[PDB]
């Protein structure tokens, strides 16, 4: 026959190979695809869904739902502030369980910009201002209202528009398994109400990606362990 | 004649038909957007640090080993562009390094004005690392020995190796320019910004060192200076920093 | 650690295929070449709700349509024993795949084993490992990785369950006994699904499993705690 | 010796191709079939500055972009003992390919073994050399053969080092026992850059290398001294 | 299938071979080259770059910058020789660790044209002229400045130029493992000068690769020791 050399390599299983295969059951008729709704191709579509952050992860809330609601103080001290978090989708544990956080779980390298929105879940007759303060990577959190007013910011007018969106250029990973950035919230103004409520507004957060996401290597989620057989 | 150069507001005068050594063979550029690229990474330039910054001249000597500066960390208090690296996480620019001579014409002496990228070097004691203080003084000159060092983290700064482990005589594989006080008394080197990624934290990395190495020893007729002044120029170019601006 | 790089947008193995196209050892079990009682053999009916990984990212999905390549890494080890002399010829292995609906051996000579519609591959010991691939066996339009309903109505504990997601079942045996001494072999599958195809997405699994066949769970927080709301100092 | 030849100008293989892609032996350790506390196992962070040759020739440049061209050579030896009536069957041996940031495996039966986005090759002993390619595998642009800097600026220890040279950890061990005696292997790695660019040319090193993760040096003279600066008699 | 024969040489491992490799991270994207600025694609343009050539080798002197430093005395005999070495790029321990002797020492064949550059560091009033001559190989090194005069040379003029560049046609290797050319410098005249300088002038040295080298035999630099693991 035709001369040939196996070559180092050959008779080897490596586990990522594309080799095909012979077929088990061949001269079987699978059944034809029908068009069911919803067809993902790929995990950034999950990605760039919008999903709740649970930014009130203080301790005993994160059993119930009041942790992904954010407490506004109608009597709350001038200039304070709201809430704040550090801006790492997979290592913060205010970002890391949620759709995003999980995808991006999945991949050691990712690059892209993260989309903030917040919105205010008062009464329609409420009305306020918040300072949304955007904290490049390695400057810090700001500790007063002014600092976050001299940094990158938005006035967040709950009167006018009851969602706020952020679109954050610069978040990357950190790790291979603070200097992130970070997103806070404060008082500008007070909420001011036609009547006496009892209860507090609150404000939910959503994570989502953008386009410009890339992942480049896979690997085990550190969510879900298996220390035994199930059989 | 002489040619008078102006970065901002400082004036250097240079003589005319002086060679300039650009790096390697690449001027420094700006960062380009590939294909338009999206705002994730944003750049931001700054054109007030072009300008011309002058360290404190060093006083070569007859048994004057050489002296060397790590820019990145040379210029980290030279006003603006000291204050950049504080303020932004991640920095980008080359330099026009100036260094000038002033001696008479009954002065003797050979200099290796050299610019080396990445001089990482060793320490005086060999299960060590060598501290920020010798390595890097900033605006001060760090001196070369004519002996073997002494230091629990001191760098090994005898010039027969140039504190690399290498042969001082080799190296002129690197962008350098000779100074011979009977020919030349200026040097000029254009150094590119040199790095293995597009941007780099400032003061955690030196991009190069210039080391100013003394080949044939200074010398004088009686009567003249014993010392000469050599003068270190540098003006920052093409300096890029991480852009502060929500992108959106 | 991972200093900032550029990004290039490589959305490349994000995709479905990239994403679950990888293999995975999802099973290993141990037979002896003598049985007390024709028991010496291995069997792994076809699930990929056991390892909690995989299990974990194809139930990202609802629906899904994947070809079943198989690699079994099979290794034998002689045990201790008081007999002399063995001198093992070489050992053939039979790895059966029972189609779903197919007859299923009950010891290792049962006459499930010399059937003719169950494929079988005989490997011998010392060549590249064995490989065999199964089609999109159902005969619905996708593997249901969910399943709101029960296989009968009027039974309690077919909720889930479905009937459509059979894969078969596979079955290991020593062709050889080789020697009049003990060897156990270990047959260590390997999972690599094929030409993915996902349909309406799910949330990631954020209790730990409990039940291979279950989606019962201990209610979990949602995240991780912290101190405080604010990052103030 | 050598004559006085014609000189034909061949620039062939000055190119840094041809005076990189040359495989070199960088490490070789050994493990046993049976270990004491599960440790019986090899492993390599890979390093391009432990072998003296292949660090300085590659030292000769800044920065550096190639791919990592492995070749394992694996040989088993019996060891004396008093275990009689072996017939040990044929020994298949598992080379994992740890990359930068991924689960690192403690003992020979770790999770990490078993793990799905570490590069394993099964290699069984009769057969060709195993080899496996690893790409560019950094998230820089180039790999940094010299650092100037500190991985972090308030550690003294941290100087040089870099975070974006980590090549990845291979880990080796036997599959099966085979015998109950005991078997020793060396894995005897071979590596070969591919696809070689380098820029930023520096001076050869001069003094002789004393830590693998270190540039320091006892200084050296720059050559050897002759008795007299002139050629006279 | 198709019939084949292994053929000798099948299941061997040369460690010079070509074959290609199976990837062990495929669907891996890797990062984009970058230009970096210096690139290089061949040994001999680092060959091709003057280096200084330690040619004062004295006992005592390696170890100090000096041993580049040729000494020229200003009260020195009429006719002597300022320094001579054996043009033995890479046996001769004067042009041995050299930029260019480096190069050489990591091939086993070699042979071209060697360019030597002759600085003058004295003063710019100085004065003098040198005679810079070279021996073909086999000719032997010349004992007086007369018959250096009667053979290959050239007339250093201090005063006129302070450098001088010689190019030696006939270099090649001299061993696998004299008579290979000398090149010597003599006092043609002595250095006059205007005033008293207590120290003496300096003569640097420069070898450099001119464009006509070939290198066609790699080997181990015998430069550089690892008797021992590092770990």
């Amino acid at each position: 026959g035709l001369p040939t050399m196996l070559t180092p390599g050959s008779n080897q299983f490596l586990t990522s190979d594309d080799f095909q295969s012979p077929s088990a059951m061949p001269q079987f008729d699978v059944t034809p695809e029908m068009d069911i709704p919803g067809q993902v191709n790929n995990l950034m579509e999950i990605a760039e869904v919008d999903s709740v952050v649970p930014v009130n992860n203080t301790e005993g809330k994160v059993l119930s739902i009041e942790s992904y609601q954010i407490p506004v103080q109608s009597n709350s001290t001038n200039g304070s502030q709201v809430f704040g978090f550090p801006l790492m989708p997979g290592a913060s544990s205010v970002l890391n369980r949620t759709l995003l956080g999980e995808i991006l779980n999945y991949y050691t390298h990712w690059s892209g910009s993260i989309k903030l929105t917040f919105m205010f879940c008062g009464s329609a007759m409420a009305t306020g201002k918040f300072l949304l303060a955007y904290s490049p990577p390695g400057a810090g959190a700001p500790t007063t209202r002014k600092e976050a007013m001299l940094g990158t910011h938005v006035i967040w007018d709950v009167g006018l528009q009851s969602s706020c969106v952020l679109c954050i250029p610069w978040i990357s990973q950190t790790h291979y398994r603070t200097a992130g950035g970070y997103i806070t919230c404060w008082y500008q103004t007070n909420i001011v109400v036609p009547a006496d409520t009892q209860s507090d507004c609150k404000i939910l957060c959503f994570v989502s990606a953008c386009n410009d996401f890339s992942v480049r290597m896979l690997k085990d989620t550190p969510f879900i362990k298996q220390d035994n057989f199930y059989q | 004649r002489v040619r008078s150069i102006t970065l901002g507001n400082s004036t250097i005068t240079t003589q005319e038909c002086a060679n300039v050594v650009v790096g390697y063979g690449v001027w420094p550029t700006y960062l380009n957007d590939d294909e338009a690229t999206a705002e994730d990474q944003p750049t931001q330039p700054d054109v007030a640090t072009c300008r011309f910054y002058t360290l404190e001249s060093v006083m070569w000597q007859q048994s004057s080993p050489g002296w060397w500066w790590k820019f990145p960390d040379a210029l980290s208090n030279m006003g603006l562009f000291g204050q950049n690296m504080q303020y932004h996480y991640l920095g980008r620019a080359g330099y026009t390094v100036h260094v000038q001579c002033n001696a008479s014409k009954f002065h003797q002496g050979c200099l290796l004005v050299v610019c080396v990228p990445e001089a990482e070097m060793g320490c005086a004691t060999l299960a060590n690392k060598p501290d920020q203080k010798s390595l890097s003084n900033g605006e001060t000159a760090n001196m070369f020995e004519s002996q073997n060092s002494t230091g629990q983290t001191a760098v090994q700064a005898n010039v027969i190796n140039a504190g690399m482990g290498v042969g001082v005589g080799n190296l002129t594989i690197f962008p350098h320019q000779w100074i011979n006080l009977r020919t030349n008394n200026s040097a000029t080197i254009v150094m590119p910004y040199i790095n293995s990624v597009p941007m780099d934290n400032m003061f955690r990395h030196n991009n190069f060192t210039l080391m100013i190495i003394p080949f044939a020893p200074l010398s004088y007729s009686t009567g003249a200076t014993t010392y000469v002044p050599i003068t270190v120029t540098v003006a920052p170019m093409c300096a890029e920093y991480n852009g502060l601006r929500l992108a959106g | 650690q991972t200093r900032h790089v550029k990004n290039y947008h490589s959305r490349s193995e994000s995709t479905v295929e990239n994403f679950l196209c990888r293999s995975a050892c999802v099973f290993y079990t141990t037979y002896r070449n003598h049985g007390t009682d024709g028991d010496n053999f291995g069997y792994w009916v076809i699930s990929t709700r056991q390892v909690a990984q995989l299990r974990r990212k194809l139930e990202m999905f609802t629906y899904a349509r994947f070809d079943l390549e198989l690699t079994f890494v099979i290794t034998s080890t002689q045990e201790q024993s008081t007999i002399q002399g063995q001198d093992s010829p070489v050992l053939t292995h039979q790895i059966m795949y029972v189609p779903p609906g197919g007859p299923v051996p009950t010891k290792v000579n049962s006459y499930s084993w010399q059937t003719s519609t169950n494929p079988s591959v005989f490997w011998t010991e010392g060549s590249a490992p064995p490989r065999m691939s199964i089609p999109f066996i159902s005969i619905g339009n996708a593997y249901s990785m969910f399943y709101d309903g029960w296989a009968k109505f009027d039974k309690q504990g077919t909720y889930g369950i479905n009937t459509l997601n059979n894969m078969g079942t596979l079955y290991m045996r020593h062709v050889n006994d080789g020697s009049p001494g003990p060897i156990v072999s270990t047959v260590r599958i390997y999972f690599k699904p094929k030409h993915v195809k996902t349909w309406v997405p799910r949330p990631p699994r954020l209790c730990q499993y409990q039940k291979a066949g279950n989606v019962n769970f201990e209610p979990t927080g949602v995240t991780e705690s912290r101190t405080d709301i604010t990052t103030m100092q």
